[PDB]
């Protein structure tokens, strides 16, 4: 009996720590959303019809979600899914051209700067033998003075070339599950209090994340999930000021966004097959795009994230809220999609605060462009077709990429501001929860077992 | 009882070897997404076969528990049999014997190979 | 006499267990065009390995026919031996217990994992 | 000793027969390229399972050395044991029996088949 | 050699309106042929 | 020295040396690039 022999398991609970392919997951009625328009969500497998993740008891697991790489994997997915849309659509080649830009029809103040430039220009036909002079409306930031005309080109001209996405698309964000292959699993952090990093006591196994929709958006992220308890501040290095602050909310604080001015669009033959979808007529009023969420509301989550922030700064600490310090106007302001077209929101209404140890709304205006240079573009640029009517969009606050000053001086006043760049961060907030593992069922261990003669 | 898919990761060596089919039967079954799905369809495969192909070139194709003739070696763990089957889990365990796990299937292999060139001579003589 | 692949599908369920090892046996073997060729190549494995699977996580990797340790619910056929085997085709015969195989394969799973648990307690005091 | 994979290929068929378990190990774990990668991963499961498929339709799942219920047909060799085992080499001892290896393989799938259909009937009446 | 094994004493549903094979092969079709044309020279300036 | 017909001239002859032969060669001129934007995106890589 003393005598101990191996005996091999298989089918073993153990795992190693792991990086695989994943696959993507979806609903039916995003396939019901039809006009061939939603990004990848046909090629896309299904969800589960009654998801089970198992709850693995007495077990502990070190995450790390800033050495995760299913965010790595995410942000490609994205960057990629999104390049290939953009093959079959039409290139914008000939629309690089010296335009002859005035002001549009209004009577505003002389303070008040024209962003709505009436271009005309000399445009392709249908025929290689002719041209056609046809106007249409370009935004200010579209658009350069190039140099007694007023004469300006589209800005992508010297830096990229321009591609304008089918209008048979669409940009919005629908909830994606990213799937493990067999024998690989996913370990979710059911601790209501994590910060990202270390042991965590909560765990359980699962196939597929949750519905992470890719909202690509700067300074505060939206319509994602939020914090069950308190707002938890995340960081991966906090005392150091060059590694930024992701705050997730506990309670959602809905923004409710718009472009007031009843657009319209008219189509031009480039031919043949080729057309340029142009930006027409304004009905009605010349009005300017904006945000609004309750003064009440910020005031109240803002004081959320102080009474958590002095548990890493000092009970007696001021911290007070700036706007952006310079930069593009990717980063320096609030981007997002909203209805088709993008937005450029100035925070330095929220970021304008101070915090001591112890009913309408906030107005924020807006910018927005046609011809974008996501995903920090080099070479190849996009033209979003102009949205026909009115648009508003209404969604939720679900986090923020805050900064803090490094000047420091163990001055107990030490302020932050909104922040942003990679985008990485934006899925690094949703995928936190998660980590993949190798499965590797082959035990071997002694029991008093000798096998047959 | 019946806990699900790794449920028995923090249970003892003992109860975590009730529980083999659980894990060893959600291990197979369960253009740019495309892609994705058939080298995450290969590669579960593959990584199924390897294990088959070790308990194949053991005796061990039965399969789950399997008895053999390789002796441990006192060295790899030294533990009594109270302390690693009711007292420590395959997480745990795993990390001790992960040192020499390839030169233990060393031992394996060749014993295998040795009671096959050894059973063909009783069937042969009887 | 040899009928073919499927040749045994108006047959009856003793005349088809015959031709087992004929319809086990063509099943495996046997750049537009190239995609369709390689995820119908995987597909192949992929439907194969999951009854591989099965047979495996029972006692019944032999294979063929396997008998087992769970004993037949009437509720699920409740008919006589001879108006199934010398009388009912395999199509016909599994449409009937169609309703029940995935809760039969269960009775399949615990049985089996219950052998080995078993038999090393054998071997153990052997 | 251990001569490496392949290494017992000038030897006689009595010595590369000690070596199987070397042959049979280095026989499955070990964007232009990338295509390249998947038809060669694909092509090396595929090629190894239809190895499987033949030991498991015949009973020789074991596997390596597994003895059988056809009798050698003098036709197909009739050279002694001794200068074939200790003698002949198996790149040689091929080409021999290649003329009817799937003649042969032919007799062992029935043989099988027969083997179970038999030895249900044993468990049947004990 | 192909060889089609008739199965004695079976009987079949068919129902040829309600087939993939010819979607299936229908879309064969239209991509096989499309994937030819993507070398062969674009007409665009014979548009005059 | 390596063939597949040697008799046969329409064959090519492949010499595998045993020593090696140092051989070094140059472009002499200090020669400069300039870039023409064809644009967009689209740069001609120009001989200065
Ligand atoms: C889309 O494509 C459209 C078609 O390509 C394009 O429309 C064209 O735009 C250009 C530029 O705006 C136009 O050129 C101008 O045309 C003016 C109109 O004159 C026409 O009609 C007259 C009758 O009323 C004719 O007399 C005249 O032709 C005569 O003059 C010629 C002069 O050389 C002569 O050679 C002919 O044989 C003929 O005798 C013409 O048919 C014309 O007046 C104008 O000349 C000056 O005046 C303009 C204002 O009216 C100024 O804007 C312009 O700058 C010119 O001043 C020049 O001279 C000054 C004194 O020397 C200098 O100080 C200036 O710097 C400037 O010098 C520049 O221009 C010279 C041209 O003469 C050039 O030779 C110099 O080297 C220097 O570069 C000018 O010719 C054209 O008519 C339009 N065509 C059509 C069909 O509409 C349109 O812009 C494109 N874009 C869009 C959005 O639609
Ligand atoms: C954070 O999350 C929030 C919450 O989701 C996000 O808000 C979303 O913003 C979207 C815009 O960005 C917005 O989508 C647009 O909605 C427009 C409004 O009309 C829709 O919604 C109303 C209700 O609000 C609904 O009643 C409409 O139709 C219903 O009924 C018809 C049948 O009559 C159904 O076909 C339809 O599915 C819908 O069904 C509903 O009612 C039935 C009962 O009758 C229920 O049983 C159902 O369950 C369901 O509730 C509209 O659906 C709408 O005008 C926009 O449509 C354009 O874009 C879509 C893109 O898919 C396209 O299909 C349309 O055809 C159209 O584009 C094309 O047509 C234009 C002219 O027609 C043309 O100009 C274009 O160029 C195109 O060619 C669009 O659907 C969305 O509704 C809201 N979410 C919600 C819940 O309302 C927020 O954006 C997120 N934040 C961020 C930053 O992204
Ligand atoms: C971002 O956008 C979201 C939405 O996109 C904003 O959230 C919305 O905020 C508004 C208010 O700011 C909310 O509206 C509220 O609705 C209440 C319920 O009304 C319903 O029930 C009553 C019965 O109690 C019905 O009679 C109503 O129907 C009648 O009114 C509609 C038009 O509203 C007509 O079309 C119908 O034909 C009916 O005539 C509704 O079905 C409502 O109680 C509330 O205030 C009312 O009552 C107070 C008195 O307490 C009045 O002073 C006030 O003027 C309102 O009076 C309406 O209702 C009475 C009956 O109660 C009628 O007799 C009147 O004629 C009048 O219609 C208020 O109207 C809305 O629900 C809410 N939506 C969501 C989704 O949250 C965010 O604020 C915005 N955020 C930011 C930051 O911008
Ligand atoms: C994101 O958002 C921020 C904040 O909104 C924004 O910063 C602001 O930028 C604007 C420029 O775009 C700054 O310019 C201000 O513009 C207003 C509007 O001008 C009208 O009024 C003046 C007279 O007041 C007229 O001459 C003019 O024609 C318009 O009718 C000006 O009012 C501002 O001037 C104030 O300061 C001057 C210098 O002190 C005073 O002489 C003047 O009277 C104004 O009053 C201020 O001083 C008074 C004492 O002299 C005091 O009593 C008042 O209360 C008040 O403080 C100014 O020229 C604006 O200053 C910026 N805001 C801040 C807080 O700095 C960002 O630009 C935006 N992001 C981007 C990228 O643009
Ligand atoms: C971020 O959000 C904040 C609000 O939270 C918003 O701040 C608003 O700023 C404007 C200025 O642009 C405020 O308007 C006035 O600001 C002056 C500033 O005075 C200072 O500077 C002068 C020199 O220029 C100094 O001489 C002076 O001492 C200050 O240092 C204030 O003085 C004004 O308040 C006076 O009036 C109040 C009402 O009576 C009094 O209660 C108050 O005590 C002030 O009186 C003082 O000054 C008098 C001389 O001016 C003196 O005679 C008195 O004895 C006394 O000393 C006034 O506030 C505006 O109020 C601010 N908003 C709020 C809610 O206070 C930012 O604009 C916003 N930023 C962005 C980008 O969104
Ligand atoms: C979050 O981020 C902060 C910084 O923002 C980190 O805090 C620092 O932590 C380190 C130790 O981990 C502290 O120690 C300092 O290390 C420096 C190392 O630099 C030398 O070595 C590199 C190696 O490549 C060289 O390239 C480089 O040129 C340096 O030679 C030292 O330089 C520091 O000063 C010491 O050395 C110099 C001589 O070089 C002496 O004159 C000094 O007196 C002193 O002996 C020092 O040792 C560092 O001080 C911390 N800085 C701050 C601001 O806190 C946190 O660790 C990080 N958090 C986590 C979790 O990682
Ligand atoms: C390296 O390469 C050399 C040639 O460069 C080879 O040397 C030749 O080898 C062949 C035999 O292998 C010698 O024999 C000659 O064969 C010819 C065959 O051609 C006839 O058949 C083809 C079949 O398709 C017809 O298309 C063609 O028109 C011919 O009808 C014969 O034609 C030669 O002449 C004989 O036939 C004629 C009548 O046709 C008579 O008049 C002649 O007298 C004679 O009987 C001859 O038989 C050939 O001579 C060799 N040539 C040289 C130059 O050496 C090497 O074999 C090769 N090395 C290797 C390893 O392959
Ligand atoms: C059209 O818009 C332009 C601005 O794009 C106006 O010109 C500028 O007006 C602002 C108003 O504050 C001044 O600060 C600038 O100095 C003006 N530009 C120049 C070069 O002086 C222009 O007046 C508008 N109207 C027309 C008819 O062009
Ligand atoms: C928060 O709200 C209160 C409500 O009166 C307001 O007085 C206060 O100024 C707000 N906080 C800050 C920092 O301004
Ligand atoms: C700050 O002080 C409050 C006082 O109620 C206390 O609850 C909290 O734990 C303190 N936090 C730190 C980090 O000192
Ligand atoms: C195995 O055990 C023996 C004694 O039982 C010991 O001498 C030997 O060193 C052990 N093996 C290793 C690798 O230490
Ligand atoms: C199985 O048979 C028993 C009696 O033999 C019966 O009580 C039971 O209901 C049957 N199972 C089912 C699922 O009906
Ligand atoms: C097999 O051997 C028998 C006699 O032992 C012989 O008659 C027969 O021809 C052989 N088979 C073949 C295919 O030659």
């Amino acid at each position: 009996a003393e005598n101990l022999w191996v005996t091999v398991y298989y089918g073993v609970p153990v795992w190693k720590d792991a990086e695989t392919t994943l696959f993507c997951a979806s609903d039916a009625k995003a396939y019901e959303t039809e006009k061939h328009n939603v990004w990848a969500t046909h090629a896309c497998v299904p969800t589960d019809p009654n998801p089970q993740e198992i709850h693995l008891e007495n077990v502990t697991e070190e995450f790390n979600m800033w050495k995760n790489n299913m965010v790595e994997q995410m942000h490609t997915d994205i960057i990629s899914l999104w390049d290939q849309s953009l093959k079959p659509c039409v290139k914008l080649t000939p629309l690089c051209v010296t335009l002859q830009c005035t002001n549009v029809t209004n009577n505003i103040t002389d303070d008040m700067r024209g962003e709505l430039k009436n271009c005309s220009f000399n445009m392709t036909t249908e025929l290689r033998d002719k041209k056609q002079k046809v106007y249409s409306l370009f935004y200010r930031l579209d658009v350069v003075q190039i140099n007694s005309n007023k004469e300006y080109r589209l800005i992508n001209c010297n830096t990229s070339a321009i591609t304008q996405a089918c209008p048979k698309v669409s940009f919005e964000p629908i909830p994606i599950h990213y799937c493990a292959p067999a024998g690989f699993a996913i370990l979710k952090c059911k601790d209501k209090k994590f910060n990202g990093t270390g042991p965590c006591p909560s765990v359980s196994t699962v196939q597929c994340t949750h519905g992470i929709k890719p909202v690509v958006s700067t300074q505060l992220l939206l319509n994602g999930s939020l914090a069950e308890e308190e707002v938890m501040i995340r960081s991966e290095n906090i005392t150091n000021n060059a590694k930024n602050i992701l705050v997730q909310f506990n309670t959602p604080v809905q923004i409710n966004c718009t472009r007031p001015n009843n657009n319209t669009r008219k189509s031009i033959r480039i031919g043949p097959g080729q057309a340029f979808y142009a930006t027409g007529d304004i009905i009605g009023d010349i009005r300017q795009a904006h945000c609004n969420v309750s003064k009440a509301t910020w005031n109240e989550t803002l004081g959320k994230v102080v009474k958590q922030l002095r548990k890493h700064f000092g009970n007696n600490t001021i911290i007070r809220f700036a706007n952006s310090s310079g930069g593009d106007l990717e980063v320096t302001t609030h981007s997002f999609n909203c209805g088709g077209e993008f937005f450029y929101c100035n925070t330095s209404g929220l970021f304008n605060s101070t915090w001591i140890s112890n009913n309408d709304s906030i107005t924020l205006p807006c910018r927005i462009k046609q011809i974008i240079n996501m995903w920090q573009r080099i070479g190849q640029a996009m033209y979003a077709p102009p949205i026909q009517g009115v648009i508003r969009c209404v969604s939720n606050i679900t986090g923020l990429i805050l900064t803090r000053d490094g000047g420091s001086t163990n001055s107990t006043t030490e302020t932050f501001r909104p922040g942003g760049g990679d985008m990485r961060d934006n899925w690094r907030s949703e995928l936190y929860k998660y980590k993949v593992v190798k499965i590797e069922p082959l035990g071997v261990a002694p029991t008093r077992c000798k096998r047959r003669v | 009882v019946f806990l699900g898919f790794l449920g028995a990761a923090g249970s003892t060596m003992g109860a975590a070897s009730m529980t083999l089919t659980v894990q060893a039967r959600n291990l197979l079954s369960g253009t740019v997404w495309g892609i994705k799905q058939l080298q995450a369809r290969v590669l579960a495969v593959e990584r199924y076969l390897r294990d088959q192909q070790l308990l194949g070139i053991w005796g061990c194709s039965g399969k789950l528990i399997c008895c053999t003739n390789v002796p441990w070696n006192s060295s790899w763990s030294n533990r009594n049999l109270s302390e690693i089957w009711d007292n420590m889990t395959w997480l745990q365990w795993d990390k001790e014997i992960s040192n020499y796990t390839q030169i233990i299937y060393g031992l394996l292999e060749e014993s295998q190979n040795q009671q096959e060139k050894n059973e063909q001579d009783l069937l042969a003589l009887d």
